[PDB]
């Protein structure tokens, strides 16, 4: 059943009928994995060696958001107290390496810090910071503009107006990062050609009735990712 | 231009009063183009938006002549007239 | 004058990318005037060492990089340098150097913060003879030499940690804190625990030295 | 917000370091990890 | 007919004369065009599969899995048993220790197993479930036990049979986690006894992972040809109407 | 090109009213700019275009030679004046330079009282002096004398001084 | 290489403050060969395009 | 689902050609079929411009089709037939055949109407098992028809 | 038939009922074939009865801009916004016709 | 034949192609197998459309 | 300036050069060459059909080719009958565009509108008062595309 | 808020405001929303039928859901989001803005004097256990369909 | 502010309180022949008594 | 589910409708009972349909 000799690993899987949806500007590492209903908005960076699974409920992610490098966001499939359990994140939101998200609702400029477990049901208001090592208990909300810490999270204090912009700021800043990342990679891909010849990729097994090519009119179209099938 | 040389001012007048409020009427919708976020109004196509780059160099090629076509006015009102003179030769 | 060489070097850079997508995209238009399908193959795009326009990594002969990791930008390594499956170090911001004699574990993510005070250096330097266990994330660090961290560890930016110190796992090291020479602390606000024995720190060198044995072992292996 | 180096090359910043000594020895169990530059 | 004779003529041109000579041109064009940019670049790979990598003598034996995730790394002696399941960007060393799984093993995303010291066994039995981010070193698990996401279990931990340990714990060195018992805390403490609801609501968690498991397993071992049928359906199926799909 | 020149200067304004004020009234200031300023130009439109088609010239100097009726230059010298007045702002019309000056940024508000005001003056004064007019400027002075009436006697009841500053 | 270097001859305070000031070093000619190199992806296009942005203006006015 | 782009490019190409037989033209400034249409510089220039007009159009109309079908091939069958006839409007010599040829246009303007898609494949599944009424199609052909009638009787 | 300002009502409602490229379409038809035809009735077609046409066409602007001025500010539809653009340029053409008759 | 890891002879069939092909009706017209399908397709039009085909073919 | 000889395979090429931009000529005007046929009937044009006709009919059989394969570009969920169809349909068109197009010059030919072999016996004098065009044609390839600039 | 160093986060089941729905088929619904939003958000978020709200809510700027309703507003822009609320609540909401009325009175579906704009209400303490009822709202135009 | 724009704002909202924002059938066949009668009539009286 | 959209199967369950989307009673009637009806049933929707009528 296993033993090839190149990996048969794709970035983006859709599971039947559920398809992944991104949006401009955004890029998502070829060592990251997303699957199923998973919508992106604009100028998202999705780093390197991230899962992300939209497959027993849909998960929503918005513009100008970063995920770190080991980071796993997924869904429950329902919640106790009846609200949907579908994965919601906001448009300035920072979610830093090794951190897991659960079935829950982030607002707009919100931080979590690096080694975060974010659990089912929770809600972390608008312009929240969760420090580096702390897990939100399921079903908690956390007060906008508010800095919490410790694995049982604790209040700490508010954060000022100056908190707020800097975070906005630094959120604002991933963009070039991943623009540059972006331009390493060239619109064809080559690794096709460093293959040899296989008894089936010469002789099909069976032949199927031709239909509309899934890149139909691509001439026309902007090659805006290179990363795009 | 033509009114005037016509020597038409109620003309004017009311072409005046047409103009002022139907520019009204259009820069009433600058206001609402303002929000909160990106938009996202884009069609997707595997699993990607899909830009059209004909399109795209077609808006280039008008906006050039919407920004700078006063420079070029003078060859298609010439054209212009060529044309309308044989209405009657 | 060196930006005539510059301005020449990116000329040259342009003109290789201009041919190569030229060729890239007669291929494509060869198979389908062909009804060849081998240049839809969507296989991985991924890269195991991904160089910045003049950023490349740099590394000797005799480091084990796995090839699930995945080194993008200024990255020196030194001699007898493992890297661990699925680690990222990401320079494109700032380099990452890393001494000899070093093992990076499978999970480690290692990047760096924009910008920092005066004085403080914000790229992230590794010193000889250490070891970093797996799960942990690195910013903008100054590690020693002979350091032990374990695993799940997250050390932010400004953090120096001194000669021989250990870092229990599962801990976080606050930003721009000091954790002195031959001493033990744990606890995510990480806490002091008792002076290092001579015992212990024998027991970590040999640890080291063993899990390098193993990764050359596997490296030769792999080879 | 800024983004400039601090760390400049042109001259090095006058500076002293007796002022905000560390630590660094005598540690209990509950107090926190000592800061690392303190020059001024 | 001499339309449809020129017709047919162009068709085999394209294909024996005008095809094999742009191909042959563009991989030339490109194999020059990378060499100018050198260092300065670097090109598409094949990437390895890890699934099964042998060291010495330590052959996995892994083909009564359901589901291994095509980026999971699984090398040494690991041994898993039938309906098991690995899930993507996990890391499994047998080389440093033994690792044992057992039937309707769940292992989750980014999931570490390797024991700290060179000659542990780290033995998990059946029906157990382990969430992502998480942890496992030279550990005893015994069946129906639950392990939450990023979770850390250490070099001397033995759960007992349906032990639970809360998302987000660390259970200390050298601990016993006694039956239907959940723990949580960074220092892992006896937290409480379980609860008949709790327990259902773990199993069916279990059992819709395992189901989630076949899925993906279904989906992820498509052939580059079906990949492509795949494509093209979708691409159709947004350009369907009613109509068509009242036919279909 | 006097007229075109005097014209090109609404697009950059609005941009930058519209683009660069942090303030969230300023999107409609930017509005009522406009439609001011246009209507405005409307007015020195239909003058300037009154000029052109009855002496086919776009010279200043050959003006010198064509005179214009009583009735003509009476409709010219009140189309310029108050087309002009609505920039450079006469009594019944400053309401959108007050609203401008609040919502505006402090910078662009520098740019339009120091100097772009004044473009109003210049065009006019060309305009003014290029035409024989025989009509009495008691009317034109009387509006420029409320205006200043107006102006001063409202600057006791301002707290804002951004709108205090706009009515000196 | 001060990194490379053996610094077990020298106290921690020593090693630690070796090690700040070559990364200190090597962190500022890195960022002067980045910032020769942006400064070359300016100075390209402005010798490349401006005399044909020239020649369109006045081929377009005068 | 057949996609219309071949059918729009066939508009185009046969269109394409129309302005080729212009541009070759000789000929007298007369009337020609019993005095009912017009040869001379002005309606030949009217013609030129609307095919033209017409070519691009449909130019952008064939790069916008790929990249949602939302239209069917009657559709650009009966846009094919308003490009075919209204210069020959433009060419008219009486108010006869002027108004036969606007009623013609007319026609293939409401067969245009006719075949505007109705119902969309959408996200919205809260609205199976209940009955909603658009009536925007009916409205479009109610007055279009009733303005023609109109018209046509005065 | 072309919708103008005393009758323009049912356009807005044609509009509102009609797909965009529909509406493309349809304006380029518009502007192109139907309003040029009908304004060169007046300036080339019917000229011997411009004495009879001016007043009436006056008459018809003047009502329209009265109509106009006032509706096409308690609208909240894009086709209905594109239909009023077309309406309120149709009406300035007009004008411009009438200007070149005299 | 692999030049500095590219392969010149790379080569995939595509699986996806028209059922229609190698249909007798497909074959160059003027052939024996090409006026078999012919024949069998104009006599099945016939029959369907009788008073459509007298019409056309007859009056033309 | 020199014109495609006519009845000859490059004939049709006169129908691209002209002397005015203008569709027609006036009511009164003359021809540029003496008239054969005024008042001709179907047959004959088709009687005057010659090698510059059978040229253009020629060009159009060359040009249909990639026309109808671009067209053919657009097709999607089609067979391999269909397809060689409409190919046949697209080309049968452009063939019968350009035996239109010959038939068009033909009966130019017979009125004198294009050259036919004749010369007046009277030239039409005419003086060059508004010339905009003689040296911008003389350093171009337009001087191709004009007749007596 | 108000909270002190130390504290545990509160639970989100005790801040859930509950809105109770008769639906247009005459079935009963049990929808969570929270204080400052609309209720048109909390409705479209639970997928609640019978709303078209083709305007989604108007502009972004100048909102009828400021507790100050500014007088350069523009209103709502479609009135497709009308509920019927029950005397209680909607006697306390009070009476109506004169935009909204305008937009209420003037839709092709028939009204009441209990009805109210969704994406004009904000969400308050007061609106638990509070009871509606959604008929079918009327479409508009044509894309209302895609 | 008032005899300059609330002027003309309350006589388009005063105008907009007198207009159907949907059409209805029986006003548009109103409305045509209301337009044919009485321009008709308009038409006939300045020719007649103007 | 194969073939039926963002339908998801729960345990016990194959499940009718979007998630988080209310479920219908008549379908459920409709489903469970074929053609059974004991007696006419008014609920609020046949006397609604009663008063429009
Ligand atoms: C593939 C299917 C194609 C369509 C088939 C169904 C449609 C059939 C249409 C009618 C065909 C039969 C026509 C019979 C009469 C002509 C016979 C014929 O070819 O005669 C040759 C003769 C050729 O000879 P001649 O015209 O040069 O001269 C007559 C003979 N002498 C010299 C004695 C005077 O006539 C013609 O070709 C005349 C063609 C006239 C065409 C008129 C078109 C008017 C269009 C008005 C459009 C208004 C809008
Ligand atoms: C706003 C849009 C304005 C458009 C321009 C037209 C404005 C109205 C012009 C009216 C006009 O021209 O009336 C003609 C009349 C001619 O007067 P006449 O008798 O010939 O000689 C003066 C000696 N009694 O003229 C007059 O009697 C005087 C005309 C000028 C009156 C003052 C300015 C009015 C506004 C311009
Ligand atoms: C104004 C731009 C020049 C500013 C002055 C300048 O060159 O400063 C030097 C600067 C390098 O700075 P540094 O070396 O750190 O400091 C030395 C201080 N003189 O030098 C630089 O930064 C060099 C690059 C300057 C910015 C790009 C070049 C701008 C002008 C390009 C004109 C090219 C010619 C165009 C017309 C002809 C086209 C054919
Ligand atoms: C009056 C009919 C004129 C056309 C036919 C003339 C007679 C003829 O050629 O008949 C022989 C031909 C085939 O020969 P037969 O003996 O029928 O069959 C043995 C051959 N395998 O038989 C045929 O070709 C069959 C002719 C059928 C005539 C039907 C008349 C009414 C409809 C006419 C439609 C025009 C096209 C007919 C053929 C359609 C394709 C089969
Ligand atoms: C490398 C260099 C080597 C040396 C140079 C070699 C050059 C070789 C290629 C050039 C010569 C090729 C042959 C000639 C060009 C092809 C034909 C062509 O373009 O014709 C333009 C057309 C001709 O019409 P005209 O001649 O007036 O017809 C009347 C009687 N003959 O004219 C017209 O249609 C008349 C104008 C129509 C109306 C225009 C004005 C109104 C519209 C303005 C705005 C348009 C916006 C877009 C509209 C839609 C169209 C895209
Ligand atoms: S959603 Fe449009 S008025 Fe409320």
């Amino acid at each position: 059943k296993y033993g090839e000799n190149i990996s048969k690993h794709r970035s983006l899987m859709s599971l039947y009928d559920l398809h992944p949806q991104i949006g401009y500007q955004s890029y998502i590492a070829p060592n990251s994995t997303v699957i199923g209903e998973v919508t992106i908005g604009n100028e998202t960076t999705v780093w390197y060696n991230s899962v992300i699974r939209g497959d027993v409920n849909a998960v929503q992610i918005g513009n100008n958001v970063s995920i770190g490098e080991n980071v796993v966001i997924h869904t429950a499939g329902s919640l106790p107290t009846g609200q949907p359990a579908s994965v919601d994140i906001g448009h300035y939101v920072i979610i830093g390496s090794k951190s897991t998200i659960y079935s829950c609702t982030i607002q707009d400029e919100v931080v979590i810090g690096q080694g975060c477990v974010i659990l089912e049901g929770a809600r972390i208001e608008k312009g929240a910071m969760i420090a580096a090592n702390s897990v939100v208990p399921p079903g908690r909300l956390i007060p906008a503009g508010t800095l919490w810490a410790g694995n049982p999270c604790t209040f700490v204090r508010n954060l000022t107006k100056s908190e707020l912009a800097t975070n906005i700021d630094h959120a604002k800043k991933q963009l070039h990062l991943a623009q540059q990342h972006r331009y390493e990679y060239l619109p064809y891909n080559s690794a096709y050609l460093q293959k040899s010849n296989s008894e089936e990729d010469l002789n099909p097994t069976k032949y199927d009735d031709v239909t509309i090519n899934y890149n139909f009119g691509d001439e026309e179209r902007a090659q805006e990712n290179p990363l795009k099938y | 231009l033509y009114s005037s040389f016509k020597s038409q001012y109620l003309l004017i007048l009311f072409m005046t009063i047409l103009n002022i409020f139907g520019m009204y009427f259009y820069i009433q919708n600058l206001r609402f183009v303002v929000k909160k976020n990106k938009s996202s109004i884009l069609n997707y196509k595997n699993y990607y938006v899909n830009i059209n780059y004909s399109i795209t160099l077609n808006i280039i090629l008008l906006n050039f002549f919407n920004f700078f076509g006063i420079l070029f006015l003078s060859d298609l009102i010439i054209i212009l007239n060529y044309i309308s003179s044989y209405i009657y030769i | 004058m060196k930006l005539f060489q510059a301005m020449w070097t990116r000329t040259i850079y342009s003109i290789g990318r201009m041919v190569r997508e030229t060729g890239l995209a007669l291929d494509r238009y060869g198979c389908k005037l062909e009804q060849d399908i081998s240049c839809y193959e969507p296989l991985s795009r991924h890269r195991n060492i991904l160089p910045i326009y003049d950023l490349v990594p740099t590394f000797y002969h005799s480091t084990f990089i796995a090839p699930n990791s995945s080194l993008i930008g200024a990255v020196y390594l030194g001699q007898n340098t493992v890297v661990g499956y699925g680690s990222t170090l990401r320079g494109d911001n700032h380099a990452i150097r890393v001494g000899h004699n070093t093992v990076i574990g499978d999970k480690v993510a290692i990047s760096n913060v924009a910008t920092l005070a005066a004085g403080i250096p914000v790229s992230t330097n590794i010193g000889n003879h250490v070891n970093i266990g797996a799960g942990c994330v690195l910013q903008s660090c100054v590690v020693d030499d002979n350091v032990t961290v374990g695993h799940n560890t997250v050390i932010l930016e400004g953090s120096v940690l001194e000669r021989g110190s250990v870092i229990a796992p599962n801990s976080l090291v606050p930003a721009g804190r000091l954790i002195p020479s031959g001493q033990l602390w744990a606890g995510s606000p990480v806490r002091y625990v008792r002076d290092l024995k001579e015992e212990e720190i024998k027991l970590n060198l040999e640890q080291t030295e063993q899990n390098l044995s193993i990764g050359k072992t596997h490296k030769s292996s792999l080879i | 917000r800024q983004n400039f180096a601090k760390n400049i090359t042109t001259t090095d910043i006058p500076k002293d370091s007796h002022h905000f000594a560390a630590k660094r020895s005598g540690f209990t169990q509950t107090e926190q990890a000592p800061f690392a530059y303190n020059d001024v | 007919m001499l339309r449809l004779r020129l017709f047919d003529a162009y068709e085999k041109i394209s294909m024996t004369f005008l095809g094999p000579l742009y191909r042959r041109i563009g991989k030339s064009l490109a194999q020059t065009g990378l060499n100018i940019q050198q260092p300065y670049t670097s090109d598409d790979r094949l990437v390895p599969s890890l699934r099964n990598i042998r060291v010495t003598n330590k052959i996995p034996s892994i083909n009564d899995s359901e589901f291994i995730a095509p980026n999971s790394v699984v090398i040494g002696d690991v041994i898993t048993k039938e309906g098991s399941s690995i899930w993507y960007g996990a890391t499994l060393r047998g080389e440093l220790g033994p690792i044992e799984i057992g039937k309707q093993t769940v292992i989750q995303d980014l999931v570490n197993i390797q024991s700290g010291k060179q000659n542990q066994k780290t033995q998990i039995g059946d029906n157990v479930f382990i969430g992502p981010n998480s942890y496992i070193q030279s550990s005893k698990i015994n069946d129906n036990s639950f392990v939450g996401m990023g979770s850390t279990v250490s070099t001397g931990c033995n759960l007992a049979s349906n032990a639970v340990v809360a998302a987000g714990s660390v259970v200390p060195e050298n601990t016993q986690v006694p039956s239907n018992q959940i723990w949580a805390g960074s220092p892992a403490q006896y937290l409480r006894d379980i609860t008949p609801e709790e327990r259902q609501v773990l199993q069916e968690h279990h059992q819709e992972c395992v189901q989630l498991a076949r899925i993906h397993a279904e989906e992820t071992e498509k052939s580059f040809r079906e990949v492509l049928n795949d494509f093209d359906r979708i691409t159709a199926e947004a350009e369907y109407d009613h109509e068509s799909l009242a036919l279909q | 090109l006097f007229f075109m020149c005097y014209e090109l200067l609404l697009i950059p304004s609005f941009l930058i009213v519209y683009f660069v004020s942090p303030s969230r009234r300023a999107i409609q200031a930017s509005l009522y700019f406009v439609i001011w300023t246009q209507l405005g130009s409307l007015l020195v439109l239909i003058a300037i275009s009154y000029i052109i088609s009855i002496t086919n010239t776009y010279e200043f100097n050959d003006l010198k030679y064509f005179n214009f009726t009583n009735s003509e230059s009476t409709i010219i010298i009140f189309l310029i004046f108050l087309g002009f007045g609505f920039k450079a702002p006469i009594w019944p019309f400053h309401y959108w330079l007050t609203k401008t000056h609040v919502e505006a940024p402090s910078g662009f508000s520098i740019y339009l009282s120091g100097f772009l005001v004044k473009t109003a003056l210049y065009g006019f004064y060309k305009f003014n002096t290029s035409i024989f007019i025989d009509i009495d400027s008691s009317i034109f002075i009387a509006i420029c004398i409320m205006g200043v009436v107006d102006s001063s006697l409202k600057m006791w009841g301002q707290t804002d001084l951004k709108k205090l500053v706009a009515y000196g | 290489n001060v990194l490379l270097s053996n610094r077990k001859n020298l106290t921690p305070q020593e090693s630690v403050q070796k090690v700040i000031n070559y990364a200190l070093l090597q962190d500022a000619k890195q960022r002067s060969r980045t910032l020769r190199h942006i400064k070359a992806s300016w100075v390209i296009p402005a010798l490349l395009f401006t005399y044909p942005a020239w020649y369109l203006a006045k081929g377009a006015v005068n | 689902k057949q996609n219309p782009s071949f059918i729009i490019r066939l508009n185009l190409l046969l269109n394409s050609l129309m302005v080729l037989y212009l541009i070759t033209f000789n000929g007298y400034s007369s009337t020609f079929w019993w005095s009912h249409f017009k040869l001379n510089n002005y309606s030949l220039y009217m013609y030129l411009l609307v095919i033209i007009f017409n070519n691009y159009f449909l130019y952008i109309t064939e790069k916008h089709i790929k990249i949602l079908n939302n239209y069917s091939i009657d559709y650009f069958f009966s846009i094919i037939n308003i490009t075919l006839f209204i210069p020959m409007i433009f060419l008219s010599n009486t108010l006869f055949t002027f108004f036969f040829l606007i009623e013609l246009v007319s026609c293939a303007i409401f067969y245009k109407f006719i075949v505007s898609k109705i119902s969309f494949k959408n996200s919205n599944y809260k609205d199976n098992y209940f009955s909603i009424f658009s009536k925007n199609y009916l409205n479009v052909l109610f007055y279009q028809y009733w303005s023609s009638f109109f018209s046509s009787v005065m | 038939k072309l919708g103008i300002a005393p009758i323009q009502l049912y356009k807005i409602e044609i509009y509102k009922g009609l797909p965009f490229l529909s509406i493309f379409f349809y304006t380029t038809f518009y502007f192109l074939i139907f309003f040029l035809f009908f304004s060169l009735l007046f300036i080339y077609y019917l000229s011997a009865l411009n004495n009879f046409f001016w007043i009436i066409l006056l008459i018809i602007s003047i009502i329209g801009i009265f109509y106009i001025i006032s509706i096409i500010f308690d609208i909240n539809l894009f086709k209905a916004f594109l239909a009023y653009s077309t309406i309120i340029n149709s009406i300035s053409f007009i004008l411009l016709i009438i200007a070149i008759i005299f | 034949f692999f030049v500095d890891k590219y392969n010149f002879s790379r080569r995939v069939v595509d699986h996806r192609q028209p059922y229609d092909l190698n249909f007798s009706i497909n074959n160059p017209v003027g052939s024996r197998v090409w006026f078999k399908a012919w024949k069998q397709k104009a006599i099945g039009n016939f029959l369907n459309l009788v008073g459509v085909h007298y019409a056309f073919y007859g009056a033309g | 300036s020199q014109t495609f000889a006519h009845d000859s395979f490059l004939g049709g090429l006169n129908l691209f050069k002209r002397r005015d931009p203008r569709f027609v000529l006036d009511q009164g005007e003359r021809p540029p060459y003496p008239i054969i046929n005024s008042n001709s009937s179907f047959v004959d044009v088709l009687s005057n059909f010659n090698k510059a006709d059978f040229g253009l009919v020629l060009f159009s059989a060359a040009i249909g080719f990639p026309l109808s394969r671009w067209v053919l570009k657009g097709l999607t969920f089609s067979s391999l009958n269909y397809r060689r169809g409409l190919f046949s349909s697209v080309y049968g068109g452009v063939i019968l565009w350009g035996l239109v197009l010959g038939f068009n010059n033909s009966y130019y030919r017979l009125n004198g509108f294009v050259d036919n072999g004749l010369v007046w016996k009277r030239k039409e004098r005419k003086l060059n008062k508004y010339d905009f065009t003689s040296e911008f044609e003389d350093n171009s390839f337009f001087k191709k595309l004009r007749i007596r600039d | 808020h108000h909270h002190h160093a130390g504290d545990q986060a509160d639970r989100v089941a005790d801040k859930i405001i509950w809105i109770n729905i008769q639906n247009r088929i005459g079935q009963f619904e049990r929808i969570s929303a929270f204080e400052g939003e609309s209720l048109l958000e909390a409705l479209q978020r639970n997928k609640v039928a019978g709303i078209v709200a083709t305007c989604e809510g108007g502009e972004d700027i100048n909102t009828m859901l400021e507790k100050p309703i500014d007088p350069v507003t523009y209103g709502p822009f479609c009135s497709s989001c009308q509920v019927v609320v029950s005397n209680p609540w909607r006697n306390k909401m009070g009476n109506l803005h004169y935009l909204e009325e305008r937009n209420l009175v003037r839709s092709s579906y028939p009204t009441t004097e209990n009805s109210r704009l969704a994406c004009c209400i904000l969400v308050e303490k007061w609106m638990n256990e509070m009871i509606i009822s959604i008929p079918q709202n009327p479409n508009s135009v044509y894309e209302d369909n895609m | 502010e008032y005899l300059t724009k609330k002027t003309i704002d309350s006589f388009i909202f005063n105008n907009n309180r007198f207009n159907f924002i949907n059409l209805v059938e029986s006003k548009y066949f109103l409305q045509i022949l209301t337009l044919i009668l009485y321009l008709f009539f308009i038409t006939i009286f300045i020719l007649f008594y103007i | 589910v194969k073939g039926k959209g963002s339908i998801r199967k729960g345990i016990h369950g194959e499940g009718f409708g979007a998630p988080s989307h209310a479920h219908d009673a008549l379908i459920h009637q409709i489903k469970q009972s074929k053609d059974t009806m004991d007696y006419q049933n008014i609920t609020n929707e046949v006397a609604q349909n009663f008063a429009n009528h």
